[PDB]
RNA sequence: GCGCAAGACGGACCAGAGCGAAAGCAUUUGCCAAGAAUGUUUUCAUUAAUCAAGAACGAAAGUCGGAGGUUCGAAGACGAUCAGAUACCGUCGUAGUUCCGACCAUAAACGAUGCCGACCGGCGAUGCGGCGGCGUUAUUCCCAUGACCCGCCGGGCAGCUUCCGGGAAACCAAAGUCUUUGGGUUCCGGGGGGAGUAUGGUUGCAAAGCUGAAACUUAAAGGAAUUUGGCGAAGGGCACCACC
């Protein structure tokens, strides 16, 4: 690998519909707090809600969708 | 095991002088050893540059091909090889419930430059226009596409490569080409799509320094 | 391999074609003329598991390679060029050429011109396979 | 039966069409049979241009766009949701569905 | 069974049937 | 990335558009011959329609003799898949695929709908030729030609609607003008199998093509449409006797 990524904390603006096979997890739309323009889409597993913190160990990925 | 990249030297190289932009970018290559030189790697190398970074403020869907011919010393100079237009603009040009036309020629300059021209003409809907296909008849191709030919082989006879390379750098000979076949069909997207190069004579140093000044 | 010239005034540009089909993606780095090359790693080359040779991740991590190895020797800005498999097969590029691109641009490098140069054919052979189709 | 007015292409008075070979698979599908789909899209995303525009050289650049045409034989169409059956009193519309978005 | 299998066989049989009576003169 | 060589093909433009008796036909230019429709106050004057015998053309595959063989690819050689897989899938690969010269006359050769002629509703477009009319353009004036616009006429590929009418219905402006049954003419079918089989003749180098039965056996085989049901069919929802 020879790369130590830095991690993101970045707080979700809103929540998208539940995605997955057995609908386990579910999209967000989640900002960062260091560049407050960046925004991403991620799958999130466990109950989440609008407000929480999530730590991204990288931020340069985009949200797949169930397969 | 070596590094082979530190064996290499970063050259520069330049455009001739009827264009604007004198510098384009940087090549490099292997030192010299033995019998291979540096200065034959470089002689085989033909360059994609568009003409908007060669150019000040023109149409950025143009691209020109240049090859190296000599160097001077940390100096490549190249020179005209040909002409081709940006996919994008050709495919967005191409639609359906309308027509197209070719035409092609095998002119000769006035010294030994063989090129080959390609263009392109699109039927144009009238503004007042409630028909949806605006069709052209084949004799109306045909005498379109001999008004082209004749256009292209006219301005090309009575000039070498310089004064035609500076027509090609507009659409002159596409706006020529517009206005003298409004009374067959009306175009509207005509533009030189492809320009090649058959025949080279001799190499000659002094029409390389006039090129470069 | 160093290079006595200036940085702040203007940048050295290079040529990168990304070359994606649907089970491999390739990033390669050329001068301006084509010849001379800079770097290339294949997506199965991080990876070792050859299922997902054409995976976002894999392209991803051999962009951020390649963006690293042009740091180091010293390629600032750049022109894409992007290629599918083309001939007869498909003309859509594989699963690899936006997050390859994504990652060539989010490493701190400057983009110039994107092209497309897949092979177009003016009606060539016949395209592999029977008249009716792989049947599965 | 009879399930179509024509034959589920778009044949009249000719009798032979040159066949066009599908995207998805390797059927010979005649050109006026197969259900065709002229597709433009970007280089990027949505998500990506503002990367791509924050890292270029020249401001105010315009993104080029990808242009290619698809052939696709019926049972590849209908198995990649391109097209689905509907109803027989349905089956008469001509019209493509709207292009609000 | 289709027809086209079914008329291939048969054209086999004819074959067959040919060959023994052009042997059997 | 720069060049060389070989053969095949003519994308996007390409459409419920055109031509041809059908099979079929898509780079540019040149040569030769042919054809539909439109226009005609031209010419002959019944020269016409359909067709046993006979005759031309005729997809792909197949045969014989040459040149050439890029790609694809029957037979074949393997690797997986599987209980088995001399199948689907993947890598090679012979005839063939291409051209010339000579053969067969076969397709779901389908509009599954013979040809000629007459009549019976409406509408909007489309390709050709001709005619008329406000305006715009090939830069400002006039005329003619091209390009738009509004209409008419004839032929042609087609489309929408219809208590015309028909039909078992699907549907058809013909599949209508049919018990209120007769415009002219050629071919062809009498329940389902045996069977396009036996034999005879005929054509072909061959593969095969045309003509074409009977014994025996059977009470059904089929066409259109409705309801249920089940789809490793699609589109919406639900269930801890389902899942996460």
């Amino acid at each position: 690998t020879s790369r130590v990524q830095p991690i993101k904390l970045a707080r979700v603006t809103k929540v998208l519909g539940r995605t997955g096979s057995q609908g386990q997890c579910t999209q967000v739309r989640v900002e960062f707090m260091d560049d407050t323009s960046r925004s991403i889409i991620r799958n999130v597993k466990g109950p989440v809600r609008e407000g929480d913190v999530l730590t991204l160990l990288e931020s340069e990925r985009e949200a797949r969708r169930l397969r | 095991v070596v590094d082979p990249f530190s064996k290499k030297d970063w050259y520069d190289v330049k455009a001739p002088a009827m264009f604007n932009i004198r510098n384009i970018g940087k090549t490099l290559v292997t030192r010299t050893q033995g019998t291979k030189i540096a200065s034959d790697g470089l002689k085989g190398r033909v360059f994609e540059v568009s003409l908007a970074d060669l150019q000040n403020d023109e149409v950025a869907f143009r691209k020109f091909k240049l090859i190296t011919e000599d160097v001077q010393g940390k100096n490549c100079l190249t020179n005209f090889h040909g002409m081709d237009l940006t996919r994008d603009k050709m495919c967005s040009m191409v639609k359906k419930w309308q027509t197209m036309i070719e035409a092609h020629v095998d002119v000769k300059t006035t010294d030994g430059y063989l090129l080959r021209l390609f263009c392109v003409g699109f039927t144009k809907k009238r503004n007042n226009q409630i028909r949806k296909t605006s069709y052209a008849q084949h004799q109306q191709v045909r005498q379109i596409r001999k008004k082209m030919m004749e256009i292209m082989t006219r301005e090309v006879q009575t000039n070498d490569l310089k004064e035609v390379v500076n027509k090609l750098i507009p659409d002159s000979i596409g706006k020529d080409i517009e206005k003298a076949c409004q009374s067959i069909y009306p175009l509207h997207d005509v533009f030189v799509r492809k320009v090649k190069m058959l025949k080279k004579p001799k190499f000659e140093l002094g029409k390389l320094m006039e090129l470069h000044g | 391999s160093l290079g006595p010239q200036v940085a702040e005034g203007e940048n050295v540009f290079g040529v990168c074609h990304i070359f994606a089909s649907f089970n491999d993606t390739f990033v390669h780095v050329t001068d301006l003329s084509g010849k001379e090359t800079i770097c290339r790693v294949t997506g199965g080359m991080k990876v070792k598991a050859d299922r997902d040779e054409s995976s976002p991740y894999a392209a991803m991590l051999a962009a951020q390679d390649v963006a690293q190895r042009c740091k180091e020797l010293g390629i600032t800005a750049l022109h894409i060029k992007l290629r599918a498999t083309g001939g007869n097969r498909t003309k859509t590029p594989g699963p690899g050429a936006q997050s390859a691109l994504r990652a060539l641009a989010r490493s701190g490098m400057k983009i110039g011109r994107i092209e497309d140069v897949t092979p177009i054919p003016s009606d060539s052979t016949r395209r592999k396979g029977g008249r009716r189709g792989r049947r599965l | 039966t009879k399930k179509r007015r024509n034959n589920g292409r778009a044949k009249k008075g000719r009798g032979h069409v040159q066949p066009i070979r599908c995207t998805n698979c390797a059927r010979c599908v005649p050109k006026d049979k197969a259900i065709k789909k002229f597709v433009i899209r970007n280089i990027v995303e949505a998500a990506a241009v503002r990367d791509i525009s924050e890292a270029s050289v020249f401001d105010a650049y315009v993104l080029p766009k990808l242009y290619v045409k698809l052939h696709y034989c019926v049972s590849c169409a209908i198995h990649s949701k391109v097209v689905r059956n509907r109803s027989r009193e349905a089956r008469k519309d001509r019209t493509p569905p709207p292009r609000f978005r | 069974m289709r027809a086209k299998w079914r008329k291939k066989r048969m054209r086999r049989l004819k074959r067959k049937r040919r060959k023994m009576r052009q042997r059997s003169k």
